[PDB]
């Protein structure tokens, strides 16, 4: 149940919008919304998604 | 038939109790105290650990001022330094010589290895007091676990057992404990809130995982070096780590009464302190009537080797005449000796062995075998060393 | 697990007092925390270079990756060393961290070799001196003896509880952006946002990803640096922080965690004892620094400590009360008179 955000959209923490490989289509904006989402309980699991890829 | 006895409050010695009953065969039992544990009631004050100076990247402000706010943080720290021209791998990080400005932040909470290494200060009320308890009861051997209140009935082989209360509320722990691991400190500490820099206490907590952290380091900001980013500071090392090297002996090594001290919980383990009574209530089937009882006669005791000793160093052999076949109990009517064995099988007109104690040169003692006493005469001698590992 | 948190982050050049023969400079082997809340000894080192790791952002434990000026450049993880007065043994290596076990010093080093054959080293002024478990002064650890418990930061890789902020890295410097075309100021940007000012009334102050032109200037009235927002750097205050975003920062989990852990302790050979009258003489026969106490087992316990180094007799009264003496690990031995 847990939700993560991207600017005004909200968006499930484990299921980003930006998957597969988030780092390697956009390298700005997916640390933008991890720093975004620092102070928030879902934060790790966006981490593990946004930097999986291959 | 309810034996009220007293034993002094002494772990692994094995002491001996005659029960008397009227019109019925004497019972021997056999009493040893395995361990006695004092656990006193704690009230957890706070916990202190290794402090963390959280000090984040300096704001480097190049042709401007940075400004401070007071920030709600454990020994919030921030200072502008004037006159900053700091310097990277390609030269200069600012443009202006003398119009920059670099703003230190520290802030103190608790390390990473307070959930792990941490101290606790905890308040000691009235303590609890139990006893573990070895009973040779009908030949068997029983464990008896109970409180020493004088009130906590335990029942084993339908003989109900009521131990204490404990002559003695004396404990080796005093009004604040200070509990590290294994080792248990008897320590004023400092108050919750008024901790004392580069001392036990400077960091406080409620929990090693709680939010609350209080701080008192003394953490001061220093100017940075000539062309260098970075933060110095000045601040009283931790009063933890300091603890850790200078706290000394523990209660377990310097406590009276030669007490052992356990934790998980916080106890105080075979404390050779006053007596505690013993009330014993045998139940009715246990008992054997005198005229059921096998009857003693034509009794001799020859004390053929004896050596006054803190063990069993003295053997007598019985001479005897039993009316008929059956177990008899075995006790030394004489406080001075102590015989091992508490029930032996008698047959008719056979010999018996038993083992004896004594600290005297010339023992005179009786023998009761069943009903009937027998006068043992006894010259024992000294044994080769004046100190013994047993009480 | 297809997850790398590496690809984020990158190696970085910091300060560092210490870089060799008494000198401070912009280490690409930088010490920024060193940790010893470890009982047993092992130290947990945070350095600016990623161990394990490679350019690529592939694992290789036979790889190190550094800071080269400008870019991150891979070398050897055989050529890493950490030292204090002799050299210390690495137990564990991953990313900005490392585990070792260190003799007595005054001053802690870590140091690497890098493709060129170049050493670079850190120095910081670190008092390493652990402390010793239980009752004797061991230098080996046996496979048995007394249980005791201890800390130590686990050899696992995995990252699961402990955590580094990391954040934006700052504006880098580079004197080569500028050049001058006579008699005028030339920015070459080479594919890179770069944030200049001058001291020239041609052009002001701003941020470019495209060429620009100081009409009328001067090289030393100009300022250049390179802007980098694609990697994320441990928020180290050894870093100026990035001027523009400031408080923005993320965090990832570190390895080696402290954990509660069990210590294996000596118990010293037992002393030859001899009996007297109201008194008991120990032969001590320590190999090692073994600590020697006792106490009365009474009302006034007058408990007395001592550390014995070499061949000792000692005389211990032995009261009605009694005497409990503890040699060392070994279980107290315990007197009493007939
Ligand atoms: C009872 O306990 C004592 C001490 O452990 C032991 O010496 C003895 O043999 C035991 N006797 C029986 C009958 O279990
Ligand atoms: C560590 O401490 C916890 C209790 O809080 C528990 O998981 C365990 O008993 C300990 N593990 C070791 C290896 O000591
Ligand atoms: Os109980
Ligand atoms: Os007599
Ligand atoms: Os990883
Ligand atoms: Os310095
Ligand atoms: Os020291
Ligand atoms: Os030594």
């Amino acid at each position: 149940p847990v939700m993560c955000l991207l600017a005004n959209t909200t968006f499930p923490c484990s299921q980003p919008p930006c998957t597969p490989c988030c780092y390697e289509k956009e390298p700005e904006e997916t640390l933008r919304m991890l720093e975004d989402n620092v102070m928030r309980p879902g934060y790790y699991q966006l981490l593990q998604a946004s930097l999986t890829c291959s | 038939y309810e034996h009220v006895t007293v034993i002094p409050n002494t772990v692994g010695v094995p002491y001996k109790t005659l029960v008397n009953r009227p019109g019925y065969s004497p019972m021997v039992l056999e009493m040893e105290l395995l361990s006695v544990t004092l656990e006193p009631t704690l009230s957890l004050d706070y916990i202190t650990c290794e402090y963390k100076t959280v000090i984040p990247s300096p704001y480097v402000k190049c042709c401007g001022t940075a400004e401070c706010k007071d920030k709600n943080l454990p020994d919030y720290s921030c200072k502008v330094f004037t006159g900053v021209y700091p310097f990277m791998w390609g030269g200069a990080y600012c443009f202006c010589d003398a119009e920059n400005t670099q703003l230190s932040e520290a802030h103190v909470e608790k390390s990473e290895s307070c959930k792990t290494e941490f101290a606790s200060a905890y308040r000691a009320h009235t303590a609890s007091a139990s006893a573990k308890l070895r009973v040779l009861y009908q030949g068997n051997n029983i464990t008896v676990t109970a409180y020493a209140n004088g009130d906590h009935a335990v029942t084993v082989k339908d003989a109900k057992f009521i131990v204490g209360p404990m002559s003695s509320a004396w404990t080796p722990f005093d009004n604040k404990i200070v509990v590290y691991k294994g080792d248990v400190y008897n320590m004023d500490y400092p108050p919750f809130g008024a901790g004392r820099p580069g001392q036990f206490g400077d960091i406080q907590s409620r929990t090693p995982e709680s939010k609350d952290v209080y701080a008192n380091t003394q953490l001061v900001l220093q100017r940075p070096a000539a062309g260098t980013v970075h933060v110095p500071y000045s601040q009283a090392p931790s009063g933890f780590k300091y603890w850790l090297k200078e706290r000394g002996a523990s209660l377990q090594h310097t406590a009276p009464f030669g007490c052992q001290i356990a934790t998980n919980p916080v106890r105080a383990v075979n404390c050779a302190v006053g007596n505690m009574p013993i009330s014993i209530d045998i139940p009715e089937a246990a008992f054997t009537r005198v005229v059921d009882a096998p009857s003693l006669t034509d009794m001799s005791c020859e004390v053929p080797a004896c050596t006054h000793s803190s063990d069993f160093g003295g053997v007598a052999i019985i001479k005897y005449a039993a009316s008929k076949k059956g177990k008899c109990a075995v006790h030394s009517m004489t406080n001075a000796v102590t015989i091992r064995e508490a029930e032996i099988e008698v047959e008719g007109n056979s010999q018996l062995q038993i083992s004896f104690s004594t600290a005297l040169a010339s023992a005179e003692f009786r023998v009761q075998v069943c009903s009937t006493q027998v006068h043992c005469a006894a010259e024992c001698h000294p044994p080769k060393d004046h100190i013994v590992n047993y009480p | 697990d297809n997850f790398n948190v590496y690809k984020a982050t990158r190696p970085y050049l910091a300060h560092c007092p210490d870089c060799g023969e008494g000198h401070s400079c912009h280490s690409p082997v930088a010490l920024e925390r060193i940790r010893n809340e470890a009982t047993d000894g092992t130290l947990k080192i945070q350095v600016s270079l990623q161990i394990g790791i490679k350019t690529d952002d592939s694992h290789d434990w036979t790889k190190l990756r550094y800071m080269d000026n400008h870019m991150p450049a891979d070398a050897e993880r055989a050529g890493l060393f950490v030292r204090t007065s002799a050299p210390c043994t690495i137990t564990g290596t991953m990313g900005h961290f490392i585990l070792a076990r260190c003799p007595k010093g005054e001053t802690l080093t870590v140091g690497f070799t890098d493709s060129r054959k170049i050493s670079h080293s850190c120095t910081h002024p670190f008092h390493h001196d652990p402390p010793v478990i239980g009752r004797e002064k061991f230098h080996s650890r046996p496979q048995h003896g007394k249980e005791l418990p201890c800390s130590t930061y686990v050899q696992s890789t995995a990252a699961t509880t402990e955590e580094i902020e990391v954040h934006m890295p700052p504006d880098t410097p580079d004197r080569t952006l500028m050049s001058q075309q006579s008699g005028n100021v030339k920015i070459t940007v080479n594919g890179q946002t770069v944030r200049y000012k001058c001291n020239c009334g041609g052009s002001n102050e701003g941020l470019t990803t495209t060429d620009k032109v100081i009409n009328n200037c001067k090289v030393d009235q100009c300022h250049a640096a390179v802007t980098n927002h694609k990697k994320w750097q441990y928020n180290s205050p050894l870093v100026p922080r990035n001027a523009e975003l400031g408080d923005r920062k993320g965090k990832i989990h570190i390895p080696f965690p402290l954990a509660n852990v069990t210590c294996r302790v000596p118990k010293a050979r037992n002393p030859t004892v001899t009996y007297g009258k109201n008194q008991v003489i120990m032969l001590l026969y320590p190999d090692h620094p073994t600590l020697l106490s006792y106490r009365n087992m009474g009302e006034e316990p007058n408990y007395q400590e001592e550390w014995v180094m070499h061949k000792k007799e000692v005389v211990l009264t032995v009261p009605t009360e009694g005497l409990e003496v503890t040699w060392g690990n070994n279980e107290p031995y315990k007197y009493w008179p007939q």
